[PDB]
């Protein structure tokens, strides 16, 4: 039997009563179809999830969208499965709803085409990877400061201009181009006009149709903004089974996930946590991250943009985020001003793969010799200011004019950046970035102009740049 | 010349270590108000429903 | 006794002044029952409607074309947070404010209005005049100058303070301290009878404070005094 | 027998509870016996929890309800305009009746990702700091937050003021304000002349919670009747706190579980529902678009307050607006660090943007640096000039009430400080400088004003450097 | 007959209720009809309240539950040395079934006051630091305490891995960690050779709350089982901040009463009845220990909010890392200052101790 | 019992004088704390001059505190407490280090290890 019957509206939570030993398992997906049987009706196009077994046969539920115009009594159908969203070649270049509904206007996908459950259990202990493995993006800034991990978790922060979704693109140009891996992009809480300009972004840039967009809108309902980001993870985690893929995932806020998470708590009626959220929110943290991991026939690396409430880094919401993180990428106006790009902040940015063991002894050494001057050039800016750079001793003097150069050689000029420079981008790998770096650093090109470092790839090309500036 | 150098030096190093000692104490004071924050949170929030489920 | 007064105000046009003792003892005395009339509680333990109650009291007490009634009300602050709700919600409903902190109680100076916080809808340039708006301006601009002079000046003492600070603290405070008066009522309190001083002299005793003509008076000379001419012959008592 | 009529069981604080109404809708009216509307809201096992639209005294136990077969909707047309409403649709100033010939629902779907387009027209509020460092453009929903008595409402009058020379149609809605107070508000727009193209829209304090509930959304259906037919609205929101602090209260009588703050599961829901249906449409389906500035009322300054919050990220900007620059003597009291515009540029013509950068730069180059005036009273380092100004920009920044400056004239004061042309005249002079510039600019500047209002662009910089030096060369200090 | 067979009631969030069962008695294991393992938790006049130790989502109201007639219960054996369980001891690494012969409750009383000894006996974790300034002694509770990324399970891993020619056994309880990173830890505790003598007990993130609340419970009983045979036994508990959270979590569900932090009452006595089981026992009880290293982590550096308080005010001293200590390139970053042994120096050998 | 028909007229005044440094001392750390000892006038300067002393001999070492450092407790009878704590305020041992002060228990310990490091 698969027939129920509404039996309670209070908002976006509707009571629905089923026959005797027929009851929905948790989390199933119900659907409402009606059609208005004469002038005092409406037409009701519904999708219900269940969330509790209340007893006497009736179950309470979450509306995936608005509850105006339901009446009691009318039909309810289970569909005997959560909710199911299409998968594989066809969701490329798409735009989705949480439902797995296509959003734009290029047609409905087949009913032949496969589609898999939103909730799962995550890989199981022996499926997982035996060793840490570094992700090589082509940014020379991150893959020297801050490396990346296959199926680890980088959390993001900036500021409103500073160039997140540019990055976000080009991490999406370099994946697709030098590893063969699509990238999925969940708006958790996207606001429309935010979502139709990236939709158009993506667009122009070219890099749409290697990557599938989930969009959850701020005026849907707490349970959609909740299940945006499950149903992005489940597209994701299809091209990480099936084709072996190694790919990106990237969440629009996961702060907007926690509070559609504890809105939902409160509509059920459970008792608040410490701080207002859900008794279960480490454990839906959990669910979410823990599934975001590499296997041993591929992975899934996720960037998260992370909002702290009133800054305090000691909240909760943040606190739960922090435990799951593998990296941190922080973004700087001041830096956006002076025109670097990408706008990484190479100090405040930490990773936990910069360690000799797994990174090598070599980078290690580099990269903290880097970050060593670069402390000493932040420290004499005051100095600097208040009095000529000819005050300074000649070893401090030969310290700023390394940290200028390291400072301009962090930045590099992006693929998805031609719309803005006319010029080409370039991918330096991380062996280069570092001979490049060492040899910066032993004073190899002190002689050459400062201007030279500005917007290259290879080492090699700030030599082509000072020969033909001459 | 010497005393009034002199007298330049340690006013500058002077307010360079209370620049840093109040730093300190306001990095501090920041720490505690949020303890504060959160627990006046949590207390009205038990409250509420200790109120609201006493019905 | 709204009631009372909505009859003086409909039926013969009079004018009314309607005192209220305490508009705060409403709001709690609602908030006393709600647990027993069966409300789930609000955020501060108030009643839900909080806002619905205070509105359909306040409503009544307008002005309208067949009388007038000008209402005078005391609102109390629980301990001192002006973030309440009851004020919270009580300020939206009023055209004049005045606001009594006891930080001024505490130094002696009354009847301890903030000069700051208090507003009316009357202080316009159309309304008050020009140089009494202008004057009004200058003194709450010498008065938040002062109030962020006062937290460097406890660590570093006024001896770091620029000549202009220094002026600005000299002349400040002598503004403040000439904000007291002396009531009729207080005669109980003080000893010293009261006064009563007019819109005019007081503009022009302000006036004369901004332009300094009195930054020899020591300032203590000013409390409790009514006009300036209080003040240069209460310094006469000191020897100045 | 029928399933089309009730009885009431309980009533009290508003609500009522009735027994039948077996096949009504979710938020559908009911109408009781005695004459007064409700709205169903709860819809339990064997009750219905109803929100009552008006007086609840003359309303008894046992006495009958009935079906009305419809949604709640209000009436939509040019004949609102220069009237003040209620939420229902119902004129409150007398005038006689509204003659309008069309309704459109309360509860609308916002317009999809692809029936939408980019932000690219200016709002002129005819502010100079608003248009200089946090545009605000056609569609974008902008928050206007603050403490009480800082000047929202003034900066909302000034707004709609300006839009007299534009094609805008402007909807103001009161929510929980004293009727004497939009009484004020209501003379003061007829006197400057915009009641030719706004409608008011009222929920006062003495009203029932659920009419402050539905207000905006009444004025969000009105705005966009016009958005639909083609043409541009701007909506303002004088306090979201009201109307969450109205749904609260109806949610807490209604028995529905609380949550942070005793503010129900989905007061989120709700500001995103009102806040979304704001938008720019695509030219397949008219150029229309409606702007939006809602209002919240921090206390003591607290942003990090459930509200704030909500409200902040569901926006596409804020404007700050402090109590301590208000007494400082800059009465727009806008902190333009704060302050952020996240469709900035994009809402701003070719000629303001040419300054704008400046503007910003020289701003934040005072607002840092800051402290160092008294220290800087002694001259060291030539940082007195960056002081200087800073402070001709924080003295250029000011403005009075209810005088918006025309877009060419801001874009020519701010050149005319950008480029150093007032680095000679004193701080207390630079307000007299621009209002006697903005006359020496109508006598004998035309050609400038007309070039900027035709191409919108600068114009030449000799002949901007020629006005303004004869212009400098006839002003006297003092 | 309702007297082995329950009906299910009610089924959300990981907590049932059930129909009869009238002869089941208080913290009994039950069956449901999936295989899913309950543990019989309030005895209603007319229904029972049962946690679901595993995935929820299979139970349907009116579903039939079955007595197990066996307390909550843990397998125990020389078997499970060198495998990867859970909390219920079936195992995750996928090496096979576990051939364990017997078993040991769950909750379980501590051993008496005559039934200690003082603790003598050098517990050398191979750290230059810790066997200087803070000693451990065998039967010693040490909290290890510190903000996040700091070594703590760097510190808990070399204690293990320095018991190599030592008789000890060592077990490794991870309480809400990621699972890669216990991969990680299994693979060098291997690589070290370690898994000679190890058991590696693990309940994620993504496993429910009472899976994480029990897992200590059963990694302290497998420790007993070799403790009461006169052997030694090392239990390090990789954070006990998440089970506090998860039976916080718990007790939230079962909507009893929040205080401090939002904790419940029974917080202090859930930590108190684990870590008083580790003990050194008296030559007439068989001369074995059992030493606990349980682990806190603190937010910014508090050391005085209400979980830490409450584990110090339960262990025979603390180890401070000390986070800005740590980013400064002591990375073994104790605190000399706030971390002291209450019970050491009898414990360090002569040598050291001068 | 701080009563001075319990403990006695010169215990009561010993007591209070004590007290009484010790408010002043909590008073000025604000001060101290932000901008040091140097602003504080010759008086405040003398007040935590006499504070830190009096702090520091207010420890003891304890005999079962002689498990954790090896030292051997001491007993001090309330006697012997009064007249050292009256030398301390009188300012007989303003030239001794404050580092002296630490857990001893007659007023003679502290002149014997002041001895024992350098003075
Ligand atoms: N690598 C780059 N090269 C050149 N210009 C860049 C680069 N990155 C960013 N910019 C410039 O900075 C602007 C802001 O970038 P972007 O649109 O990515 O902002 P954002 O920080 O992602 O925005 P938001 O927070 O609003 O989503 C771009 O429009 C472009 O003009
Ligand atoms: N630019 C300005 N110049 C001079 N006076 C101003 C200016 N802006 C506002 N004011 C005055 O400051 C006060 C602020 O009133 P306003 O109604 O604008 O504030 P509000 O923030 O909406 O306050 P509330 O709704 O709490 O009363 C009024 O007296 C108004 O006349
Ligand atoms: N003695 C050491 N020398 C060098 N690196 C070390 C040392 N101890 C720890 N680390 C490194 O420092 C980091 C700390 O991680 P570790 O897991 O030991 O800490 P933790 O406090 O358990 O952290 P988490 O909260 O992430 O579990 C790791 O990258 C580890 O490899
Ligand atoms: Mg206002
Ligand atoms: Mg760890």
């Amino acid at each position: 039997m698969t027939r129920g019957r509404v039996i309670q509206v209070m908002g976006p939570v509707v009571d629905v009563k089923f026959e005797n030993g027929h009851l929905p398992a948790i989390y199933n997906a119900l659907k409402i179809q009606h059609k208005a049987r004469n002038e005092n009706e409406v037409d009701i196009d519904l999708t219900l999830e269940v969330a509790l077994h209340l007893g006497d046969d009736t179950v309470r539920t979450i509306a995936m969208a608005s509850t105006d115009g339901l009446i009691r009594g009318m039909e309810v159908i289970d569909t005997g499965a959560p909710i199911s969203v299409p998968v594989g070649e066809v969701t490329l270049g798409r735009v989705f709803n949480v439902l797995g509904e296509p959003i734009d206007l290029e047609g409905d996908i087949p009913a032949d085409a496969r589609r898999d459950p939103i909730h799962r259990p995550a890989p199981k202990f022996e499926e997982l990877a035996t060793e840490v493995e570094i992700l090589e993006t082509g940014i020379k800034v991150v893959d020297l400061l801050a490396p990346y991990i296959k199926g680890g978790k980088i959390g993001l922060f900036g500021g409103a201009g500073v160039g997140k979704t540019v990055l976000i693109q080009e991490l999406i140009h370099n994946i697709a181009q030098e590893h063969g891996g699509i990238s999925v992009f969940a708006g958790v809480g996207e606001r429309t006009r935010e979502g139709n300009d990236l939709y158009h972004e993506m667009k122009d840039s070219g890099v749409i149709s290697k990557t599938a967009m989930v969009f959850g809108q701020m005026n849907e309902p707490p349970g959609a903004r909740m299940r945006v980001a499950l149903t992005g993870l489940t597209m994701a985690e299809y091209f990480r089974d099936e084709q072996g893929q190694d790919v990106l995932l990237f969440i629009d806020n996961i702060f907007r996930f926690t509070q559609a998470g504890s809105e939902v708590s409160a509509l059920l009626g459970r008792m608040p946590s410490a701080v207002g959220y859900q008794p279960t929110l480490a454990t839906e943290m959990g669910q979410l991250q823990e599934r975001i991991t590499s296997t041993a026939k591929g992975s899934i690396t996720s960037i998260q943009a992370i909002y702290v409430p009133a800054d305090d880094y000691t909240d909760p919401a943040p606190a739960t985020t922090f435990s799951h993180l593998d990296a941190t990428t922080n973004l700087e106006r001041k830096l956006a001003e002076m025109g670097i790009y990408p706008a990484v902040d190479p100090l405040a940015s930490t990773s936990r793969a910069l360690a000799p063991e797994i990174v090598g002894e070599e980078h290690y050494q580099v990269a903290r010799k880097v970050q060593q001057t670069l402390q000493r050039y932040k420290e004499l800016q005051d100095i600097i200011a208040i009095l000529g750079m000819d005050e300074l001793s000649d070893e401090d003097k030969l310290v700023v004019h390394r940290a200028r150069r390291i400072q301009f050689f962090l930045s590099q000029n992006f693929h998805v950046a031609e719309q803005f420079t006319g010029q080409p981008g370039s991918y330096v790998p991380v062996k280069e970035t570092v001979r490049g770096f060492k040899e910066i650093l032993e004073g190899k090109y002190d002689h050459l102009p400062e201007d030279a470092f500005r917007l290259v790839g290879r080492i090699e090309e700030v030599v082509e740049k000072a020969k033909a500036m001459g | 010349l010497d005393a009034k150098a002199s007298e330049h030096a340690a006013r500058m190093t002077a307010m360079k270590n209370a620049t840093d000692n109040a730093n300190e104490l306001i990095r501090t004071l920041t720490l505690s108000y949020n303890r504060a924050r959160q627990a006046a949170i949590t207390q009205e929030i038990t409250e509420i429903v200790a109120g609201a489920n006493a019905l | 006794g709204l009631t009372m007064a909505e009859y003086f105000r409909d039926e013969q046009g009079q004018d009314v002044l309607l005192f209220i003792d305490n508009i705060f003892r409403f709001t709690q005395a609602g908030s006393e029952v709600s647990a027993l009339l069966g409300r789930m509680p609000s955020a501060v333990g108030y009643q839900p409607t909080l806002a619905t109650e205070m509105g359909q009291l306040q409503e009544r007490i307008t002005s309208t074309a067949k009388g007038s009634i000008t209402s005078i009300q005391a609102i109390y602050v629980p301990a001192d947070d002006y973030t309440d709700p009851a004020p919270a919600t009580t300020f939206s409903h009023l055209d004049a404010t005045t606001n009594l902190e006891r930080k001024l109680a505490e130094m002696g100076i009354y009847p301890a209005v903030d000069p700051l916080a208090s507003t009316s809808r009357a202080l316009a340039p159309e309304i008050v005049g020009e140089e009494h708006y202008q004057v009004a301006r200058k003194v709450q601009q010498t008065l938040q100058r002062y109030k962020e002079l006062q937290d460097i000046i406890a660590i570093l003492g006024m001896d770091e303070l620029s000549d202009e600070d220094k002026l600005v603290v000299h002349r400040a405070r002598r503004i403040q301290f000439f904000l007291s008066q002396n009531f009729h009522v207080a005669e109980q309190f003080t000893g010293q009878p009261g006064s009563y001083v007019p819109v005019k002299e007081t503009v022009r005793g302000f006036k004369e404070i901004l332009e300094g003509k009195y930054d020899h008076l020591p300032e203590d000379a000013f409390r409790l005094v009514g006009r300036i001419e209080e003040v240069v012959e209460k310094a006469k008592a000191m020897g100045v | 027998q029928v399933s089309d009529v009730g009885t009431v069981i309980q009533v009290g604080d508003g609500i009522a509870r009735a027994h039948g109404l077996d096949n009504v809708m979710s938020g559908e009216l009911v109408e009781f016996a005695n004459g007064v509307m409700g709205m169903a809201l709860n819809l339990e096992e064997n009750n219905v929890g109803i929100v009552i639209l008006g007086p609840y005294t003359g309303i008894k136990e046992g006495d009958e309800v009935r079906r009305t077969g419809r949604i709640m909707e209000v009436p939509v047309g040019e004949a609102l305009i220069g009237r003040v409403v209620n939420p229902l649709g119902q004129p409150v100033d007398g005038l006689g009746p509204v003659e309008t010939t069309e309704t459109r629902p309360i509860e609308s779907p916002a317009p999809g990702v692809m029936d939408r387009r980019s932000v690219h027209e200016p709002l002129q509020t005819g502010i100079k700091a608003i248009d200089a460092l946090v545009p605000i453009g056609r569609g974008q929903r902008e928050l206007i937050i603050g403490d009480r008595q800082t000047g929202k409402t003034s900066v909302a009058i000034d707004t709609i003021i300006n839009q007299k020379d534009q094609n805008m149609i402007s909807i103001y809605v009161a929510i929980g304000q004293k009727e004497s107070t939009v009484r004020t508000v209501v003379e003061t727009l007829r006197k400057h002349g915009a009641l030719d193209y706004t409608i008011v829209v009222t929920a006062s304090a003495s009203q029932p919670a659920p009419l402050l509930f539905l207000a905006p959304y009444a004025g969000v259906a009105m705005g966009e009747y016009f958005m639909y037919k083609g043409k541009h609205v701007l909506v303002v929101y004088d306090d979201l706190s009201k109307q969450a602090a109205a749904y609260r209260e109806l949610s807490l009588l209604l028995r529905r579980p609380p949550g942070r703050e005793a503010y129900p599961g989905d007061i989120f829901y709700l500001h995103s529902r009102l806040l979304e249906r704001a938008a720019k449409l695509s030219d397949a389906k008219g150029g229309g678009s409606l702007t939006a500035l809602p209002f919240v009322e921090t206390q003591a300054g607290d942003i990090s307050a459930y509200i704030p919050t909500n409200v902040i990220s569901i926006t596409d900007g804020q404007i700050f607006l402090q109590s301590d620059l208000f007494f400082s003597g800059v009465r727009p009291a806008i902190n333009a660090g704060l302050s952020v515009s996240r469709v900035g540029g994009a809402a701003q013509i070719k000629a303001m943007k040419k300054v704008a950068g400046t503007l910003r730069l020289d701003l934040a180059a005072y607002r840092e640096l800051e402290a160092f005036a008294q220290f800087g009273s002694d001259l060291d380092k030539a940082t007195q000039a960056k002081l200087a100004r800073g402070a001709r920009t924080v003295e250029v920044l000011k403005q009075d009430l209810h005088q918006p400056i025309p877009v060419e004239k801001q874009v020519l004061i701010i050149y005319a400080l950008t480029r150093g042309f007032l680095d000679d005249i004193p701080v207390e002079d630079v307000r007299r400088f621009e209002k006697e510039f903005y006359l020496f600019l109508d006598q004998n500047g035309q050609h400038l004003l007309e070039h900027i209002r035709t191409t919108k662009d600068l114009p030449n910089e000799d002949d901007l450097n020629k006005a303004i030096e004869a212009f400098k060369k006839t002003f006297v200090v003092s």
